[PDB]
């Protein structure tokens, strides 16, 4: 997407979670902005010593290196539950005789 | 919780924010150097001052994480630069005045000039003008006029600026727990926190001294060879056992002797290796020079170059409206955006500089996987060394005839190699004693061993002893030779050249073991051998995250610099200079002076 989602001067729209007190489970979305406490210094949503804002914004410009270029990633989650199946693969019809 | 976990949290967040500002700082610094506009000069200073002050603001929380409680080598080496607070450890007076000293010495260096006594209306600037005249002039008086008058108007003016340059920089080093500012650059090699790989700061004094002794037998034969040729030119001012005048060294400050090759030619009836006229026959342009250079990096086993590198490179200067610096330079920006600023003509040196400038980027793409504070050369000498190791084998007749530049009818023998090795020797051999001389003299003055009155007394005394060079005009303590140097006035490392030659020949020799080449070094060609880039990339990707002795040991297996690759590379010349110097005196004597009769 480097010709689309990146622009001169940087694109701050796309963020990420740099710090968290633990590891997330599969299929877990956490939007919590709570400040990560590195040491014993109290934070309570206030920045300071050992208090750092976890979310960070990717620098995106068209000149970034291939490994650092922004890429649009679409992850397809296929979940088979006890409920009947809904989405099916393509059905390609042929001529009739 | 622990200091190792607390500091790692600060350093992980810092790597993201510092990479954004430093890249934009180098991007604005790139846009101005390549294109001169009034918008880029403001963005270069703004983005440069923001990132410079960004590390000063974050160094308050970084200095609270000592390196004794951290067992991680990466975390300690990242905080090592953040522990130094820059202008903060200095007092408000000493910090603000220091910036004035470094800026004033650069203004005098850039705006300085020496007028022509024969043409009062013609006054030539230092760069290129005064460096060009001292380059091509064979005359005794024409060189001495611009050589002596410079240090009178400039060198004498830079003496009080050099006085503050010694004092104000030592106060910052002593606040950093360093002996002096001479130890500040001895701290560039400093290694602590690893068992057995630690590097003593005071060991560097013996390291460069033990190597210079092995350079003597190669330098004594060449210095006596050049002195014997210059003796017939000036028999009164040049003794066979004496020293050569300081203004005849071939350039302004005596850095390179390369322009004296015309008189020193070993054989006038034998050809030498030159691709300048060969590139005219093969018809290669600036776009195809870097194009043919990438194929060499792929064949040797090094990673290729991205399309953004070759497309966005700056190949020339589109006039004065948008002006690009023609001095070859490779700027490291970040985020995988790497570019090279050079004015590309058709010459043999531009092809060797092509692999030289791309060698910086070839090293830059290796450590890009490391954290930002771990993204850098392991020292200041590895930057310029990685570029030359690609150009050493690129000038070999094996690769030149494979790509088509050098004609296959070209005869390769001892007579043709010595002509080419000596032309490169004056650039190589001529730099080592002069560079080992200047930095060693700074270590003594920064320490205080040399009183202010003996600055030039020890300078010219160490000049006759080291490089065997005597002054035509005796200089008192009022003059200062090193203050006019580009590296000293701009606070850059000039010793990187003495270390490069010992680094570049080690990096080249060890790869020839995997490239299956034996004998002299110049006969080794790493092209088409994939094992060269494989063993080299493992060292280049570490950067300074590991001790520079560790990365050096991963290739050559040595923890220090070695002159043995310098000997075998010039071995056809070293054995030839010994034969020609049989009728002369090897070495030099410090008791001869041109003005003392």
């Amino acid at each position: 997407s480097n010709n689309l989602d990146s622009k001169v001067g940087g694109n701050y729209n796309y963020l990420y979670r740099l710090f968290r007190k633990s590891n997330l489970k599969p299929f877990e979305r956490d939007i919590s902005t709570e400040i990560y406490q590195a040491g014993s210094t109290p934070c309570n949503g206030v920045e300071g010593f050992n208090c750092y804002f976890p979310l960070q914004s990717y620098g995106f410009q068209p000149t970034n290196g291939v490994g650092y270029q922004p890429y649009r990633v679409v992850v397809l989650s296929f979940e088979l539950l006890h409920a009947p199946a809904t989405v099916c693969g393509p059905k390609k019809s042929t001529n009739l005789v | 919780s622990t200091i190792e976990e607390q500091a790692k949290t600060f350093l992980d967040k810092f790597n993201h924010e510092a990479e954004d500002l430093f890249y934009q700082s180098s991007l604005a610094s790139w846009n101005y150097n390549t294109n001169i506009t009034e918008e880029n000069v403001q963005n270069m200073n703004n983005a440069g001052d923001k990132w410079s002050a960004f590390l000063k603001e974050q160094s308050t929380l970084a200095q609270m994480y000592p390196l004794q409680e951290i067992q991680n080598l990466t975390v300690k080496l990242q905080l090592q630069a953040l522990q130094q607070n820059g202008s903060s450890v200095l007092s408000e007076d000493k910090s603000k005045r220091l910036n004035t000293i470094l800026n004033t010495m650069s203004t005098i260096y850039s705006t300085g000039k020496v007028c022509n006594p024969d043409n009062p209306q013609e006054c030539l600037l230092l760069e290129p003008g005064l460096n060009e005249i001292m380059a091509n002039s064979l005359d005794y008086n024409e060189r001495l006029w611009a050589w002596e008058s410079w240090r009178s108007e400039v060198g004498k003016q830079l003496r009080p600026l050099y006085e503050e340059y010694v004092v104000l920089k030592n106060e910052m080093a002593r606040a950093n727990h360093y002996e002096d500012y001479g130890d500040y650059w001895r701290g560039d090699y400093e290694v602590n926190g690893v068992d057995g790989y630690d590097y003593s700061r005071g060991q560097l004094i013996e390291d460069v001294e033990h190597t210079f002794e092995e350079i003597k037998p190669l330098y004594e034969h060449l210095h006596a060879y050049v002195r014997a040729k210059l003796m017939n030119a000036y028999p009164s001012y040049i003794s066979p056992i004496g020293c050569l005048p300081a203004h005849l060294l071939g350039d302004m400050w005596g850095r390179f002797w390369t322009n004296l090759y015309s008189l020193t030619v070993p054989f006038g009836q034998k050809p030498n290796i030159d691709v300048t006229d060969a590139m005219v026959d093969q018809a290669w342009d600036a776009q195809r020079i870097f194009k043919e250079a990438e194929k060499f990096f792929v064949s040797v086993g090094l990673p290729n170059m991205t399309q953004g590198f070759w497309e966005n490179s700056m190949l020339t200067d589109p006039g004065n409206v948008q002006k690009a610096v023609c001095h070859p330079t490779a700027w490291d920006l970040g985020k995988g955006d790497f570019r090279i600023l050079m004015c590309t003509k058709v010459t043999m040196d531009d092809f060797l500089t092509a692999h030289h400038e791309m060698g910086h980027i070839q090293y830059d793409m290796a450590y890009a996987a490391q954290p930002f504070l771990l993204r850098n050369g392991a020292n200041e000498g590895f930057h310029e060394a990685v570029g030359e190791i690609m150009s050493l084998s690129a000038a070999t007749p094996k690769h030149l005839k494979s790509i088509g530049l050098l004609s296959p009818d070209f005869q390769e023998d001892n007579e043709t190699e010595i002509n080419f090795l000596l032309k490169q020797a004056l650039t190589i051999v001529g730099t080592l004693p002069f560079t080992y001389m200047l930095e060693k003299w700074r270590w003594m003055v920064f320490k205080g061993e040399i009183p202010k009155d003996q600055w030039m007394k020890k300078w010219w005394e160490m000049k006759r002893e080291i490089v065997g060079v005597v002054e035509p005009v005796p200089h008192d303590e009022t003059y200062c030779d090193p203050a006019s140097l580009f590296h000293v006035s701009n606070d850059y490392s000039f010793i990187r050249y003495y270390t490069r030659t010992l680094y570049q020949f080690q990096f080249q020799e060890a790869l020839c073991q995997a490239a299956k080449h034996e004998g002299p070094l110049h006969k080794c060609d790493i092209s088409n051998s994939t094992e060269a880039g494989q063993k080299l990339f493992n060292m280049l990707r570490l950067g300074k995250s590991e001790p520079w002795t560790l990365a050096l040991e991963n290739v050559v297996g040595a923890k220090n610099m070695n002159v043995r690759p310098l000997l075998n590379y010039f071995e056809p010349l070293f054995t030839w200079l010994k034969d020609q110097n049989k009728n002369s005196f090897v070495g030099w004597s410090t008791d001869w002076s041109p003005y003392a009769d």
